């Protein structure tokens, strides 16, 4: 059937294709070519894993196509989904709620995992009877499969089961440290035979073992998730809503010290990330200041960045600089290039894309792919494979040929044809 | 001290968003928000599978 | 639609069963090659396993960008989501621009669910809570075709409680829910007083159990606002929750993330369906650098669906930069993600083609000298000009008491009114009097 | 000591047929804030 | 057993049937969604 | 305007109030929102209160003159008797503004409702 998750324009990778000594396999989990980029990138993910170093950042430059993109997917691919990965682009930061700087200690603190760690004891079992005198004491009996027995009632544990409507014949657990009761589900009897039901309603069987029970969770958490968790009274609505604000520095110290001393408690554990930032060079001359020194915390993720630009003019200034960053930033990270493929290489990368879109196409038809890729671009070949396969299975066809693709390069124009045909009428289109 | 506005409107601009049960369906069964608060992980994880 | 818009007359586009383009079909005239190339997208589209592809329509203004969008959303059919926007939308006073955009991605991708409902209707004839707390609730609901006695979950007393539901009462319950809604009193008791202030329903007609399996088409924006603030809720903060103005918000990634897993889930347990869907950007020149360089990132991803722009610019300045200039307002790295459809200027005889489309569609009757007095007009001004003489024509036709157009109408409309040219050509003859 | 100049109820909405559960829906949410948030509301007094 | 009548009892038992099955479908329905973060883990997170 | 000499709840609980002035006494009915307003002024038995109809605004102006006597130090104000009628009907001018009236009409303040004070 067809899923959520569809091809792409990254499908195709599935990591680094890299052995145990770090040397880039000419192609290997769908990467083909950017040998001494992948390794840069292995040597960096090694770092990631590590986790000993802190704020380390690593600029992916070159031209357009040439595998930025497709390394930064490689990379988060490799590393596990247990590890943080949070990847943005550069416009994101410019928000209408917070300032951009708050959009950056927000991005810095989603890629910093907590794994927390809690055991809890609980009390489980179907509610057989609840007797109580005239709110003052009373008695409780629950029950599994190979166990019941009778507790003896507070004043407060009686309050808490006439505002949670605890009744006969519903299966509930209750926390022996806090006294929250929480309603798991009600067992079925032949007088339960609802013809319309509530929308929490649910039948369970009775639970069977001994009444107390041991409660172990273990959870991922951000830093960002404990900080907008811990803003307001009902923070959590924030981690749903996107309404977070600024969230005060002294909340993230309080939040820095508690999880230093849950980690030395055994409670939690810290699994520092990636923070990976598309297209940076949209960030603001105020924005890369702040990163100058947002980077040198204690709790600061890996910065992967990625731009194509040359040396240009900053956002925000009228400096140019060799990146769009200035080179005080760039002074602070490493900086990994990219270089174009060769024929060989775009061959190669027009078969598996080809393979993940299950395309069949000639020997003929790749080599004219491949010098069409050269041309214009490895973008433009890449959407004239599902285009020449389309117009293959329009003629009931089974290969894709030459004349497919031929027909698809005079169906869809790429850049240089389209602004050359708008040169040819440049006074039809508006405001030249 | 004055008497306020009375806004007067056809009765069936009022039904305009309301539609019959049995042309919608449960947007109960993905509610995500409303979980929050009342169902714990040891229910989904360990009790109910 | 009962009236007539711009587009009204686009039914689809044109192609045969080998894909080539006809010279005069759907209400599409000319334009042979740009709908043999949309026919390839509508295809695309249809074989739902791509992801992110972007489609620009490039061309002069009035060669029918537009109404090639259009004629693709007509051949998918309303199963499929079309979302058109406009480029300037992006600029909320709510939320930032890449949260519109996307939300409108978002928009774009559809979830069809099959599901069969179940609500008991009727008159309540009886209401007993059975005592043990409430056991259950034992309710007797009377229609035209009989009485049925139904047993209540007990949770569904409070809602009956909450609704002031008494015997004769037309309510109905949902089973899966348990809502309850007390649609007025029966008019059998509509005597019982000679002055209330009740609303009176009559007696439903079917049976008191009503079974109907639909499938309704759900987007997933709709689960994302859906799932961004509470609803209901009895405590003090979610009541006054309820006051508060309802604003767009910035809807978290890890909640896009979550609702895509239940989604997945969903999909594989079969009762639910996707439909990639097509997302149209008209204006996208309207964009600034920040819009674009956040979709080169989006159409990226695995999850957004199929987008078309439309841009008649030509090499102008990107609106967010300084002084850059690209080839559609477009940048460069943008256009290099994106298959480029042409749209060609029209022969004359095209355009009397779709002027005659145009009154046939807007009812009206034109004889031959007056729609070649108006093809002559568009060639000496504009297309649009030219089909937007033809309504105000027929209508000093109708009140000289003629049926149809002729020649002379069409000459007193075009004395009437005037094109941009005419009027850019009076005010450059009249600088100093009008307004700098 | 500042006092408006002048001083109304809320606009009422009316309709000949409303649906018969909007208005004692709206009563019981009223009745429900007010009885949690007036007794709050008391310090208030002198100013108001 | 002078007044059974046989369609009336199959007519109850498949009522009986429907009405199981329903409370099948809705009891699977009402507790398949897992939350995304959970009371136990906003607990653990939420200080004082 | 009067000294209050009833204050009897009426089961949502209307309020049957006895005021007393120099000039006669009068029995009046007042609705749960009055009787309301009375409790947080805390009007008791033998205080001296105006009320406005038009708006519903209930002062309590003192302890009345006459129990000024009764001790040494009581943490009262205490105001003389109202030397009118029980009930006074007043005709004056107000200037107002269009503006003044679109406010009042636009941010509403004048049901002493819960929605008013949230708004
Ligand atoms: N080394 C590679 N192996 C496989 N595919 C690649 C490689 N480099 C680039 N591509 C493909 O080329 C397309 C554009 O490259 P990408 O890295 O996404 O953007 P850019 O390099 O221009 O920043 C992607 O769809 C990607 O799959
Ligand atoms: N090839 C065509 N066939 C039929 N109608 C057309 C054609 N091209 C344009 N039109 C009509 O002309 C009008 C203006 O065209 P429009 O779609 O606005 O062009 P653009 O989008 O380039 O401005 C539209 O109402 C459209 O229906
Ligand atoms: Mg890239």
């Amino acid at each position: 059937v067809t899923r959520i998750e569809r091809i792409g324009a990254h499908s195709h990778i599935r990591g680094l294709g890299l052995d145990d000594a770090l040397e880039p396999r000419q192609a290997s989990q769908g990467m083909v070519g950017q040998l001494a980029a992948r390794r840069a990138a292995g040597v960096v993910l090694e770092m990631i894993r590590e986790g000993k170093i802190a704020g380390r950042a690593v600029l992916i430059a070159g031209q357009p196509g040439t595998g930025k993109t497709a390394i930064a997917m490689g990379m988060a691919q490799a590393l596990g989904p247990d590890t943080p990965f949070t990847a943005i682009a550069g416009s994101e930061i410019f928000s209408l709620e917070m300032s951009k700087t708050e959009a950056l200690t927000q991005a810095f603190r989603r890629s910093i995992g907590v794994r927390i760690k809690e055991e809890t004891e609980i009390i489980e079992g179907e509610v057989v009877e609840i007797q109580i005198d005239r709110s003052k004491v009373g008695k409780l009996t629950l029950k599994t499969t190979e166990m019941e027995t009778i507790y003896d009632l507070g004043t407060k544990m009686i309050e808490s089961l006439t505002k949670d409507k605890v009744q006969a014949g519903d299966v509930i657990t209750i926390d022996k440290a806090t006294g929250k009761i929480s309603k798991l589900g009600r067992s079925f009897t032949r007088a339960r035979d609802y013809d319309a039901m509530g929308s929490q309603t649910k039948f369970v069987q009775c639970p069977d073992g001994e009444l107390q029970k041991r409660k172990e969770v273990v959870h991922t958490v951000s830093l960002h998730e404990i900080d907008v968790i811990n803003s307001r009274t009902q923070g959590f609505l924030a981690l749903f809503s996107g309404d977070t604000g600024e969230i005060k520095s002294e909340v993230r110290e309080q939040i820095n010290a508690k999880v230093a001393e849950w980690r030395e408690e055994g409670k939690a554990e810290i699994i520092p990330g990636v923070l990976f930032i598309d297209e940076v060079h949209m960030l603001d001359i105020e924005s890369f200041s702040f990163l100058n020194r947002a980077l040198e915390s204690d709790m600061a993720p890996v910065l992967i960045m990625a731009t194509n630009r040359g040396i240009t003019r900053i956002r925000g200034t009228s400096y140019q600089s060799p990146h769009g960053i200035p080179i005080d930033l760039l002074d602070r990270l490493l900086i990994v290039s990219t270089t174009p493929y060769s024929e060989k290489d775009t061959k190669q990368i027009l078969r598996i894309r080809c393979e993940e879109e299950d395309v069949e196409m000639s020997e003929d038809a790749y080599t004219v792919l491949t010098r069409i890729g050269l041309e214009t671009s490895l973008r433009y070949a890449i959407q004239l494979i599902t285009a020449a396969s389309l117009v293959c299975r329009k003629r009931k066809g089974t290969e894709v040929q030459v004349d497919d693709i031929k027909r698809v390069y005079s169906l869809f124009l790429d850049e240089s044809r389209s602004t050359q045909y708008m040169k040819e009428y440049q006074d039809a289109f508006l405001f030249n | 001290i004055t008497p306020g506005i009375c806004f007067s409107t056809a009765s069936l601009v009022l039904r305009a968003t309301d539609v019959h049960p049995l042309q919608r369906i449960d947007m109960g069964r993905f509610d995500l928000i409303g979980l929050e608060g009342r169902v714990s992980r040891y229910e989904a994880d360990t009790f109910l599978p | 639609t009962q009236r007539i818009a711009s587009h009204s007359h686009v039914k689809g586009l044109g192609l045969d069963e080998s894909g080539l383009a006809k010279q005069a079909a759907s209400g599409l005239v000319g334009q042979e090659n740009a709908r043999e190339a949309c026919g390839v997208i509508v295809e695309l589209i249809k074989s739902k396993k791509m992801a992110g592809r972007a489609v620009l329509l490039a061309g002069p203004p009035g060669t029918g960008k537009t109404a090639l969008a259009l004629a693709i959303a007509q051949e998918l059919g309303s199963k499929v989501p079309f979302c058109p926007m406009v480029g300037s939308e992006v600029y909320s006073t709510e939320i930032k621009k890449t949260e519109v955009l996307m939300e409108n991605f978002r928009r774009a991708i559809g979830l069809r669910i099959k599901e069969t409902k179940e609500v008991y209707e009727g008159e309540v004839t009886e209401l007993t809570p059975c005592e043990t707390t409430i056991s259950h609730v034992i309710i007797g609901l009377k229609t035209a075709k009989g009485t049925k006695q139904l047993k209540l979950d007990p949770s569904i007393f409070e809602s009956l409680q909450k609704e002031r539901v008494e015997a004769g009462d037309v309510i109905y319950i949902e089973a899966n829910s348990g809502a309850v809604k007390r649609q007025g009193r029966c008019d059998t008791y509509a005597t019982e007083f000679d002055l209330e202030a009740e609303e009176y329903v009559p007696l439903p007609k079917g049976d008191v159990h009503k079974k109907k399996e639909i499938i309704q088409d759900v987007t997933l924006h709709d689960l994302d606002v859906a799932n961004a603030r509470p609803q209901g809720g009895q405590d003090i903060l979610s009541m006054m929750g309820q006051l508060m103005k309802p604003k767009k918000t910035e809807i978290t990634d890890k909640l896009r993330g979550e609702i895509n897993k239940v989604v997945n889930k969903y999909i594989d347990q079969g009762i639910a369906e996707l439909v990639p869907g097509v997302l149209f950007v008209d204006e996208v020149h309207m964009l600034d650098i920040e819009c674009f360089t956040y979709l080169h990132r989006a159409l990226e991803s695995s999850i957004a669906p199929i987008v078309i722009f439309a841009s008649n610019r030509g090499n102008c300045v990107i609106r967010g930069t300084e002084d850059i200039t690209s080839p559609h307002g477009i940048p460069l790295d943008l256009l290099d993600r994106v298959m480029i459809i042409r749209t060609m200027l029209y022969t004359p005889q095209e355009m009397k083609q779709i002027i005659k489309i145009r009154a046939q569609t807007e009812g009206i009757n034109i004889s031959e000298e007056a729609l070649n007095h108006l093809g002559e007009i568009g060639t000496k001004t504009t297309l649009r000009y030219s089909v937007q003489l033809l309504t105000p024509a027929n209508l000093l036709a109708k009140i000289n008491g003629k049926d149809s157009i002729e020649k002379e109408h069409v000459e007193e409309i075009s004395e009437l009114f005037y094109d941009a040219k005419s009027s850019a050509k009076i005010l450059a003859d009249q600088q100093d009097k009008y307004m700098k | 000591f500042v006092m408006p100049p002048v001083e109304a109820p809320p606009p009422s909405l009316h309709a000949c047929h409303p649906p018969p559960w909007l208005a004692p829906r709206q009563a019981a949410f009223q009745e429900q804030l007010a009885s949690e948030l007036w007794p709050r509301a008391r310090p208030l007094h002198r100013i108001v | 057993s002078p007044f059974y009548l046989d369609s009336l009892e199959e007519k109850r038992k498949r009522q009986r049937s429907e009405r199981l099955e329903r409370i099948f479908q809705l009891s699977e329905a009402h507790g398949a969604l897992a939350p995304v973060y959970g009371t136990e883990v906003l607990d653990f997170c939420t200080l004082p």
